[PDB]
């Protein structure tokens, strides 16, 4: 189930259905091929309060949500993508959200298939009076399909370093992510994960941060057990809210900065500086832009 | 069935496994029983389990698991099959715990044969597939009173029209396991890794 | 009653026998002397495969779990007061009725205190009307209760101080920046002392203004009569009589 | 003669119930004696070196 | 600014800070709401993780005490009268005194609160408790049924008994058979002994 | 060189410690098991005879 | 001591490797076996073992013979012939094993 | 030659520490003897009387 999640194969109506992974295959109805898909979620900030459940379903070639809540209000929820932008909407989910109850949302329309790869489905911005709305939490979903047997390829692969390396299948999973879009394996992917293993070895690192230092992303992926490594870093314990990547904005780093900023504030304190080595940090990673931001 | 268990028992708390395996095989033996020089068609050697006959109408009257196993004597079944467990499980510790090569591969062997009795252990099968519900919902007496009126229905006749139960309008909870029987699998499993 | 009790004696009694029966970990060398019965296939027949749907012990779904345990225990103490009542379940905790039974509820570590504060902080919001963030901005300048005001980020910059130097040492060997501080805000770190609890403590009192402030800083069912008994006052201020 | 027949029976099986006991306060003084050799194997070693 | 482990503009902001009796002199010189929020978390940016999790601790309790105070001074239930955080506690069925150290799960605190209000139900404590519900099959076995060890065991009786099933002694045991029990109660047993 | 024989000699007893709250371990077991299971059947058997 | 260490991890290397090829290209005459478990109760020889247990060939055999008997007297194999199971030797199983 | 006289001392110690262990393994002996005897015939004698 790490590396498969949950089946579809008609559960009962709510279930959830991810651990925290969900796959399936399907027959596409628009021509005579069956096909096998995989969707992943990573949840996003708020998830564990409100939310039973937040499932993005795939029906071929057209995704819905199911939802269910732990508190119950008596309106309605709409399904952004953006942060409340005029173009966020995506969906509906029609009330009144009771709790404990299984919500279906509407075919979801205003995203694309390049972003689907990455790409945050999720925005829960449910009304809790008639004129105030907040984000009540979701997750970022990235959605893979493929043909049956080149899905069975590259689960062979993935196993098979998997077993042989020792590595995560979500370690490994980010590895390839950093590395190509595709998902393949390469003398890249291999030289990646040897210098995680040496790193590991060497400077007594835990495979995240050896991940890290070869070249890849912090890891935001939860194991339903456990805690993601952004989590670890960013929110053990929260500032008093959650600090997450699905943010995009520009943040100031300037240290001559009057009222700084939350996110400021949390970065440094993840990464163990004050306001004048950020900036060196900053400067020396060239990540720096206009304003200093 | 009391008499030999008991005698079985004793001599299995005194810790004389061939007398009490000669004991508890009146009752009940994996090898069957020799009668007329051929192995008997029986499996069980206690007519009563053999047959199943039930001879308590009232058990929960009061909290008495033996007046619980005398209106089903399935758990008798049970309950004998776990005291040949348990006798065959203190063999294998006493002859483990001698370390000679001898007494190691007699070990290996009793643990052994009490891995091919029991069989394969099960795995968790209904657990994620459980939908969990509300505290008022798994509390709702409408779902109770549904479940105890097919129960009633069920215990005379076996009306299944319209069979299947249409899963979704499920908030009951589900059976458990055997504790003991788990524990039994968890033994053999680290005494055979020590072993090996 | 008594049909009922033996009714539901004998609807228990089935649902052992059959769930005996159905048990995977017999199959097994006693499943030899193990035979199906009847009701046991009108069983599965009716209720699909909820008979082999076993579970270990420690899931959320066994019916021996504390999720059981708290299924009963609500079925039966959920009628035990007249809905008319405030000492209704439902009127005290009207969360209890939506709580989920789920393997996260059940196994997740949180302090109760934190349960506390959020049963306390929902109640407060439901009364006010507002948001928490309002709430601390109100607790900020509240003045007719004990524990009031109640500065938070105050609070938080006082206790990050005391953490990273107690005692002032590295304020008092450096003199520059220790004489750039007034003596109240010293002794504002040192102890707990918010912006509107100094104003109430340096706020001067005249008799043209003493009723004013008695109804500022006071509750509006408190009356100056009310000092004139000590009891009241170590109720009020949280003191023993010895104390007072 | 019934009352003769329990406490000659009684006796029996309090007599059993102190051997046992006698035997198990034998084991533990035999752990002890086991336990010191090994401490004392130890105490070589730390010596020697 | 190293010793507070921030920057001297985030000192200068803490020196700032005056309190200076606002008026009865010229005025004092204190932060807005925001400010003060943003110089909290400038200031908790510089704590590691264990201060951090010690300072929710503190955090925690303090808010516990103030709002149990506001909801004593400011909401009077229905028709219930509660003066005290003990009140408090057998009201809304869960301790507000209770340190930040111990720990537990919602399941597990929803039973103590539930296994609580009937206690209070049964002995009479809160008024007006329905006589009729109280005499139900539940809280007639309630000495067995107030604790999830007990009532695990009488529940789990029915399902397998054989986990309780004892050889050697038995609810209905015939007089021969205790008899052949005290026979064989020895600690040598020879075949002909059991025999 | 005698410097890290004398850090040998350090883990050596260290070793010796070990050995010696392993039996204390096992006194420790013994007599809980002892307290815990009381008067036995045997004993109790003896008393209602 | 370097080679003994090897040769004992090449040992268990190789037991893994041909057990798996056993399993997954050879079935014999009529027999189903689908795990390393089977294996053992099929060849009568632990194939899940460390290298650092030994013994010796006859003592192996006589554990093999054991096993089979075993398996064959309680109906875990079936087609067992029941009057040859009838034998004194056998009926004399609670000492002779 | 002071040196040499507390290698001596050293291994005086190392003599003490023989005869701690052989008296530490007749213990254990004896202890393991009157523990696989158990009950003897006397006393078995005695119970069946």
């Amino acid at each position: 189930q790490k590396y498969l999640g949950m089946l579809q194969n008609g559960y009962s109506d709510s279930t959830s259905a991810y651990v925290d992974n969900i796959s399936t295959g399907l027959v596409v109805n628009n021509e005579s091929k069956l096909e096998a898909y995989k969707i992943t979620r990573v949840k996003t900030d708020d998830y564990d309060k409100n939310i039973n459940y937040f499932d993005l379903m795939y029906e071929g070639n057209n995704q819905f949500f199911i939802r269910a809540n732990f508190k119950v209000s008596r309106e309605f929820g709409a399904t952004l993508r953006k942060n409340a932008g005029p173009s966020g909407i995506v969906g509906s989910l029609s009330g009144p959200l009771i709790a404990n109850t299984n919500f279906k949302s509407n075919y979801l329309s205003n995203i694309s298939d390049s972003e689907y790869k990455n790409g945050v489905k999720i925005y829960a911005y449910r009304y809790t009076s008639s004129t105030s709305a907040t984000n009540q939490g979701g997750g970022i979903f990235t959605f893979e399909s493929y043909p049956l047997t080149i899905f069975a390829l590259k689960l062979n692969k993935a196993i098979r370093l998997c077993l042989t390396s020792g590595l995560s299948p979500n370690e490994l999973q980010t590895i390839v992510r950093s590395d190509n879009a595709q998902g393949i394996i390469n003398d890249s992917v291999l030289t990646k994960v040897f210098y995680t293993l040496f790193y590991s070895h060497r400077y007594a690192l835990s495979f995240d941060d050896a991940q890290v230092l070869n070249g890849s992303v912090i890891n935001q992926y939860a194991d339903d057990d456990s805690v993601s490594h952004f989590n670890r870093l960013f929110n053990t314990p929260p500032l008093k809210g959650k600090i997450f990547e699905a943010d995009g904005n520009t943040v100031s780093i300037d240290p001559d900065e009057e009222q700084s900023t939350f996110a400021r504030s949390a970065l440094m304190r993840g990464l163990g500086v004050n306001s004048g080595e950020l900036y060196q940090l900053g400067k020396l990673a060239g990540v720096l832009d206009a304003q200093n931001t | 069935y009391y008499t030999p268990m008991m005698c079985f028992q004793r001599l299995l708390q005194e810790k004389q496994f061939d007398e009490a395996t000669q004991w508890i095989n009146y009752v009940y033996n994996p090898a069957g029983y020799i009668v007329n020089g051929e192995i008997a068609p029986w499996i069980w050697n206690c007519r009563p389990l053999e047959e199943t006959t039930s001879w308590n109408a009232n058990p929960l009257d009061a909290i008495d698991p033996d007046a619980v196993a005398q209106n089903d004597p399935m758990h008798y079944k049970i309950a004998t099959f776990m005291r040949l467990l348990d006798q065959l499980i203190l063999r294998g510790d006493m002859a483990y715990r001698e370390l000679t090569r001898d007494a190691l591969n007699e070990a290996k062997m009793w643990y052994v044969r009490t891995l091919e009795l029991l069989g394969d252990e099960p795995e968790d099968y209904g657990s994620q597939q459980w939908a969990a519900p509300s505290l008022s919902g798994a509390a709702s007496q409408t779902v109770q009173a549904a479940y105890q009126q097919d129960l009633t229905m069920l215990g005379r006749g076996g009306v299944s029209k319209n069979l299947r139960t249409a899963n979704s309008l499920v908030g009951l909870f589900l059976p458990e396991y055997n504790p003991a029987l788990t524990d039994y699998w968890q033994t053999l499993r680290l005494r055979l890794f020590n072993l090996r | 009653y008594h049909e009922t009790i033996e009714q539901k004696k004998n609807n228990r009694l089935l649902e052992a026998r059959i769930f005996t029966r159905a048990n995977p970990q017999l199959s097994g060398a006693i499943r030899l002397g193990i035979e199906r019965d009847s009701v046991s296939r009108s069983y599965d027949e009716m209720f699909g495969a909820r008979s082999s749907s076993f579970v270990k012990p420690g899931s959320v779904a066994s019916m021996f779990s504390p999720a059981g345990y708290l299924t009963e225990l609500y079925r039966e103490a959920k009628d035990l007061h007249f809905s008319s009542s405030a000492y209704h379940l439902d009127n005290r905790r009207p969360d209890l009725a939506d709580l989920t039974l789920s393997q996260s509820n059940m196994d997740t570590e949180i302090s109760t205190l934190t349960l506390s504060n959020e049963l306390l902080l929902e109640h407060i919001t439901r009364k006010t009307g507002g948001d928490s963030d309002a709430l601390m901005e109100s607790l900020s300048t509240y003045r007719q209760a004990i524990d009031t005001p109640y500065h938070q980020p105050y609070e938080t910059i006082r206790q990050v101080i005391m953490t990273h130097d107690s005692t002032l040492s590295a304020l008092s060997r450096n003199p520059e920046v220790m004489g750039q501080a007034e003596g109240a805000s010293l002794l504002a770190i040192l102890a707990n002392i918010s912006p509107e609890l100094y104003n109430i403590l340096t706020e001067e009192i005249t008799e043209k203004n003493a009723d004013a402030l008695f109804a500022q800083n006071f509750s509006e069912n408190i009356t100056p009569e009310n000092f004139a008994s000590q009891s009241w006052i170590a109720k009020y201020y949280g003191l023993e009589l010895s104390e007072v | 003669l019934s009352a003769t027949a329990s406490q000659y029976s009684a006796d029996k099986i309090s007599r059993s119930e102190a051997y046992r006991r006698r035997r198990q306060e034998w084991e533990i003084q035999r752990d002890n004696a086991d336990g010191e050799v090994k401490q004392m194997d130890a105490q070589l070693e730390s010596l020697k070196i | 600014a190293s010793a507070l482990h921030t920057m001297p503009s985030v000192i200068r902001t803490l020196v700032n800070i005056r309190y200076v009796t606002a008026l009865n002199k010229a005025e004092s010189n204190l932060p807005s709401w925001d400010e003060w929020q943003t110089l909290a978390e400038n200031m908790e940016a510089g704590l590691s993780t264990q201060q951090a999790q010690t300072l929710a601790d503190y955090t925690a309790e303090r808010l516990s005490s103030v709002l149990c105070n506001w909801f004593l001074a400011n909401i009077q239930p229905e028709g219930v009268s509660l003066h005290s955080r003990d009140d408090l506690y057998s009201y809304f069925l869960i301790d507000n005194q209770v340190s930040s150290a111990i720990k537990t799960t919602r399941l597990a605190e929803a039973i103590a609160g539930i296994q609580l209000y009937i206690n209070r139900a049964l002995n009479r404590i809160e008024p007006n408790a329905r006589a009729d519900v109280s005499t139900r099959q539940f809280f007639t076995d309630w000495t067995v049924n107030n604790r999830y060890s007990t009532w695990g065991g009488v529940s789990r009786l029915v399902y397998y008994p054989e986990n309780y099933i004892d050889p050697t002694q038995r609810i209905g045991q015939t007089r021969m058979m205790d008899e052949l029990l005290e026979n064989i109660s020895q600690s040598k047993l020879s075949r002909d002994t059991v025999e | 060189r005698i410097q890290q024989r004398t850090v040998d000699e350090v883990d050596a007893d260290i070793a010796v410690l070990a050995e010696s709250r392993r039996s204390a371990q096992n006194r420790l077991e013994k007599y809980q098991q002892l307290y815990d299971e009381d008067i036995n059947h045997g004993e109790q058997r003896a008393m209602s005879l």
